[PDB]
């Protein structure tokens, strides 16, 4: 039962360095070849290399002389120092566990991580100014009611938009991020909620941003059509 | 109150196991008493100075280890026995109240008094109640457990008068191991322990684990008067006295006759005479020297610390999986970073074979292997025996090809009720047409046919070629040979790396300054495990020395450069003249400094520090070490007992012994020099 | 360097069919291949290593075969919880390359989505950058032409769509149509509606949400 928790930056300026951390929790670092693997958006998987516990590195001929992987046997950690980062290095990096046995077996990637997107740019880190999507009376065609949270004007890509602190699970839809003209992304989290519970349960919509560190919340309420009663 | 000390010759023997043996000398390392040790000599006096004033030597003896409690009673002096843990009503108690027709054991937590008197005088018509007086207790609490044992665990014979009884106790968490016997001395000497051998057998065991740290003795008053010379004094003046011993974990020897009786007993840590009887399974040592161990022994508890892992191995997902595969692509799954539990494996099926080539299945449970691979496949029934080291390539050994040095088991069992089908039996295949012998742990997944010399067969069999991967046909209409047998070949790997798959052994604490047993990560040692300053690689375990003896092993949980120095000097020879001639031994030290003996620094029998001593037993320095226990004379004799460096030993009377004179010499140990003429 | 190539880029089928994904290479790998799976956005979970051996916790529906250069993967039953992109990893030499991804699609029956247009929120009107969203929930494959309509006039490309992935339980998709406009561009008009042109919805849904009227 081994796990891999990733940790690192989210926005790296070009020509600088790139380094993240994957902590090993579940066993000692003496069996697997704890390393990384990149995945550009909308393309295939590309490898990086493998580093053993006895200081043995071996990278790919493509990105050979731009990466220096290290391992910390004391605190059970290992990092990937990626220098000369360019626009082509925008990829979702994963931490995986490879191992080839001495007899000749070639066990694949058993344990994986969770993924940490590394965007290469020089823009701002606008996290706040998230707007909700209030329902109405005519939007109840069928008996349900859509409740959205328009995450507007946010540059960081990775988002973990939840609903009611991870309570609601059915109907939660997470759209893929779309770039606008100004360079800021925009998304929404629409959940199918029946009209019978529009005024009983809470509609807290959480939005978390790792580089922005703005884990603000917001409640969704229907617009009061009766301004007199 | 002044107490003396008396020694024990050969008494205090106890059967270790609970079985019978015939002509078998067993060696065990458990707790038993040591002869020739000091025992307390509390002299108990029976006197009264008032109605509420009773004087009796009832002191709270501290039993750090279990102790012998003799029963030198005339008629009813000792009838009971108290056992406390804190004497503050905080732990469970126990009472051995073995009275007339009443043997009830009470284990209720009570704080009765500080001094417990015992009489046989009925308070007020006590014939209707129990014979045990109510003056012992003062309150009552929740009764946890009681015993209604009918047989009496008390030997009482008022006709002999002398009572040389032997009773021992065992404070283990499993049982109590109460051993009580009784004998009779043929001489009316003082209240001393008679010489001779004796053994004790268990009578009643208690499965209740109680932390025992305080011991108290119980005596019966039986005064009934106040002046000497009455019907209870003078004629029956029998104020008794009892002794208390202590346990030390050492190595003992026991013999079993054809009936199951113990004749003698030998302790390795008493004298160099007995040291030769433990290393060599014999009681009649021959003339000469032998390689033995020093007086050091092992402590009570051992250290078996293993790496910190709490995950269970997925062996269940291996054996009882849904579907298996043919043997050309055997499913090999490695197991790491988990705790091995070799007990659910037996709960699957009546395995036809359990051949564990290499590691024995007894020690296989706890060895902390690096990695564990699980190879699962289905082979023919009559071909299971070929899956083993050796077994030159058969029609099925060209698929797995176990090596010649294997360190795992081969579990196999029939699966006709899960694999055999009336029509669907072609899913299982086997490789029949090969080119060369495969390598150990090397699969050869391939669908290319074998060219039959004449023409290269390009994906077509035709005239003489044949397609590989022939079918097995595991139908439920065969005997015991043509049946499917699911084989799980577990292969254990031992490389220099932090272990990840250990057995179900708990982790103890670290005791540096003690000669505890070394059981770290599978390594077995018996030396001093203390802190050192050696140079080790970061990820390197099981360090060695210039010799094959393990000198240092890093702790599995918290990395630590801890070396293993020997608890004995190693080069301590023993000069035995024979058990039928004398009992004198000169200790030989093989190239060492002045005698230290860190364990027995001031033991009872210490051969050194005997400079001013006559008739042998002297200290001398040699080129091979120190010679203690003999003398040096400028004469020369033959090679009776070789010591070394041109010096030898000989057991002669003396250099001046005339059979026609009135001067008779002793038979001390004398050492002479070697001559060539 | 071995270049793994996968022939079927998208195997669309229904529940119960058999998908056969092929994986060829340049240099011949003896028996060491691998098949992965990462449905929503997660890390690729291994299913069958060494091209024949399953992993702990992998259903029996998956089964691999082949040797040399050609390797296949046969999914017996297409459970709804199978929509993902499967990969092939060469694991013979040190440089381990991957394939090109096989987006296995599921073809269910025709469904009808729910529009549920969101009116302009009053909170985003104070800043000046609002966006009306046209939602689509539980419909057929993503083939859909969402056309906006404001004051009986079509837009000129001032919208952004976000097609989600196929659901893991109902095997459906979802779509949002944000209409990004400034403050001045969201006050001169009052009529705001999205024309839904789908295969199931024969009649075009004319659901409209006026600017702060209801």
């Amino acid at each position: 039962q081994v796990q891999l928790q990733e940790s690192g930056p989210g926005l790296v300026k070009p020509s600088e360095t790139l380094s993240l951390t994957c902590t090993v929790s579940g066993g000692s670092i003496s069996s697997y070849y704890w390393t990384w693997i990149r995945q550009p958006p909308g393309k295939g998987l590309e490898w990086i290399g493998y580093i053993y516990y006895t200081g043995s590195t071996n990278y790919n001929p493509s990105l050979k002389s731009r990466v220096t992987i290290s391992v910390d046997t004391s605190k059970s950690q290992f990092s990937l120092k990626l220098s000369s980062v360019t626009a082509a290095d925008t990829a979702v990096y994963y931490c995986a566990t490879d191992y080839y046995d001495s007899s000749g077996y070639s066990y694949g990637m058993d344990v994986w991580g969770h993924g940490t997107t590394v965007t290469v740019s020089s823009a701002s880190t606008k996290g706040p100014s998230v707007f909700p999507l209030a329902p109405s009376s005519k939007s109840t065609s069928g008996g349900t009611a859509a409740l959205g949270c328009l995450v507007k004007d946010y540059f960081p890509e990775p988002v973990t938009v939840s609903w009611n602190s991870g309570a609601l699970t059915s109907g939660v839809h997470t759209f893929p991020a779309v770039l606008q003209s100004s360079g800021l992304y925009s998304l929404s989290s629409v959940v199918t909620v029946p009209s019978s519970s529009l005024g009983t349960q809470t509609y807290i919509c959480n939005v978390n941003h790792k580089p922005s560190n703005t884990k603000v919340d917001k409640k969704v309420e229907p617009k009061s059509c009766d301004k007199t009663h | 109150t002044r107490t003396q000390s008396y020694t024990n010759s050969f008494t205090r023997g106890v059967y270790y196991p609970d079985k019978v043996f015939r002509s078998s000398v067993l060696h065990s390392t458990q707790d038993l008493f040591l002869p020739f040790f000091s025992n307390v000599t509390w002299f108990h006096a029976i006197h009264v100075s008032g109605t509420n004033g009773t004087k009796r030597f009832d002191n709270p003896v501290l039993p750090f280890n279990d102790g012998v409690y003799f029963a030198s009673t005339e008629k009813s002096n000792i009838i009971r026995g108290w056992i406390f843990g804190t004497t503050l009503d905080s732990k469970t108690q126990s009472l051995l109240i073995v009275n007339n027709a009443t043997n009830v054991v009470i284990k209720v937590c009570e704080f009765q008094f500080c001094n417990d008197p015992f009489l046989d005088v009925y308070q007020k018509n006590n014939k209707s109640w129990m014979e045990s007086e109510f003056r012992v207790y003062s309150s009552a609490n929740n009764c946890t457990f009681e015993y209604v044992s009918q047989p009496f665990l008390m030997d009482l014979e008022g006709k002999e008068g002398n009572f040389k009884n032997l009773r021992e106790f065992v404070f283990k968490n499993i049982d109590g191991y109460f051993k009580i016997y009784s004998k009779h001395t043929p001489i009316n000497l003082e209240r001393d322990l008679p010489q001779g051998f004796s053994a004790l057998e268990p009578l009643v065991d208690l499965p209740i684990g109680i932390n025992i740290t305080r011991f108290q003795t119980l005596l019966a008053l039986h005064r009934s008067y106040l002046t000497p010379g009455d019907s209870s004094s003078g004629w029956t003046a029998g104020a008794a006295a009892y002794y208390v011993g202590y346990l030390q974990p050492r190595t003992f020897l026991l013999k079993y006759n054809e009936n199951g009786t113990i004749t003698d007993a030998v302790d390795c840590a008493l004298d160099p005479l007995s040291e030769t009887k433990c290393t060599l399974k014999s009681f009649t040592v021959e003339k000469g020297i032998y390689q033995t161990s020093n007086f050091r022994v092992q402590p009570t508890e051992s250290i078996v610390r293993f790496p910190n892992i709490t995950n269970l191995c997925p062996f269940h997902e291996v054996f009882n999986a849904t579907t298996f595969a043919s043997v050309y692509a055997w499913n090999r799954k490695r197991i790491s970073n988990c705790v091995a539990d070799y007990s659910v494996i037996y709960n699957f099926a009546p395995f036809f074979a359990f051949k564990c080539y290499g590691v024995s299945p007894t020690k296989l449970n706890d060895l902390c292997f690096t990695n564990v691979y699980a190879d699962s496949f289905v082979i023919r029934g009559n071909e299971v025996s070929q899956i083993a080291p050796g077994q030159t390539g058969n029609i099925a050994d060209y698929n797995y090809k176990l090596p010649d040095d294997f360190t795992g088991c081969v579990i196999a069992w029939n699966s006709n009720k899960l694999d055999s089908k009336p029509s669907g039996n072609y899913n299982y295949l086997y490789r029949l047409f090969r080119k060369s012998k495969l390598k150990p742990f090397e699969r050869d997944i391939s669908t290319e046919i074998y060219q039959a010399g004449n023409k290269p067969c390009n994906g077509v069999a035709g005239s003489n070629c044949y397609s590989p991967l022939q079918s097995y046909g595991f139908r439920p209409t065969y005997g015991v040979g043509h049946q499917p047998y699911r084989v799980v070949v577990l292969s254990f790997e031992l490389l220099h790396a932090p272990a990840t798959v250990c057995g179900p052994k708990k982790s103890t604490n670290l005791v540096k300054n003690k000669c505890v047993n070394f059981n770290f990560n599978g390594l077995t040692g018996t030396g001093v495990l203390t802190e050192s300053n050696k140079k080790f690689l970061p990820f390197q375990q099981f360090g060695r020395d210039i010799a094959d003896t393990t000198d240092a092993v890093r702790d599995p949980q918290t990395l630590e450069i801890l070396d293993i120095t020997p608890c004995s000097f190693g080069g301590v020879s023993v000069i035995t003249p024979g058990t039928n001639t004398s009992n004198q031994v000169a200790v030989l030290y093989q190239g060492v400094n002045c005698t230290e003996v860190p364990v027995a620094i001031h033991a009872d029998q210490l051969t050194p520090t005997w400079r001013v001593y006559s008739t042998g037993s002297n200290v001398f320095q040699t080129r091979a070490g120190c010679l203690i226990g003999a003398e040096y004379v400028n004469n020369s004799y033959e090679c009776d007992i070789p010591i070394g460096a041109g010096i030898c030993a000989s057991y002669q009377t003396q250099t001046k012994s005339h059979r026609r004179a009135r001067s008779v010499a002793s038979q001390s140990i004398i050492a002479y020099t070697m001559s060539l003429g | 360097d071995i270049q793994m190539t996968q022939s079927p880029s998208s195997v669309s089928a229904s529940v119960g069919d058999r998908v056969t994904i092929t994986c060829r290479a340049s240099q011949g790998i003896s028996g060491w291949l691998a098949w992965y799976q990462q449905k929503p956005g997660k890390a690729p979970k291994l299913l069958i290593y060494a091209a024949s051996t399953l992993q702990s916790g992998v259903p029996s529906r998956f089964s691999g075969s082949g040797s040399g250069t050609d390797f296949t993967l046969t999914i017996s039953s297409l459970q709804p919880e199978d929509f993902a992109t499967y990969y092939c990893q060469q694991a013979n030499n040190f440089p381990r390359t991957f394939g090109q991804g096989t987006k296995v699609e599921i073809k269910r029956t025709v469904a009808a989505p729910s529009v549920f247009i969101f009116p302009p929120s009053d909170e985003q009107l104070k800043s000046g950058t609002a966006s009306v969203v046209c939602l689509l929930n539980n419909f057929y494959p993503r083939e859909a032409k969402v056309q906006w309509k404001v004051d009986n006039a079509l837009q000129s490309g001032n919208s952004q769509e976000s097609v989600t992935e196929q659901d893991s339980k109902d095997s459906t998709y979802s779509l949002s149509s944000t209409l990004t406009l400034s403050k001045a561009d969201y006050e001169k008009h009052k009529v705001y509606a999205c024309e839904v042109t789908h295969q199931g919805l024969s009649s075009p849904v004319t659901k409209s949400f006026n600017r702060g009227e209801c």
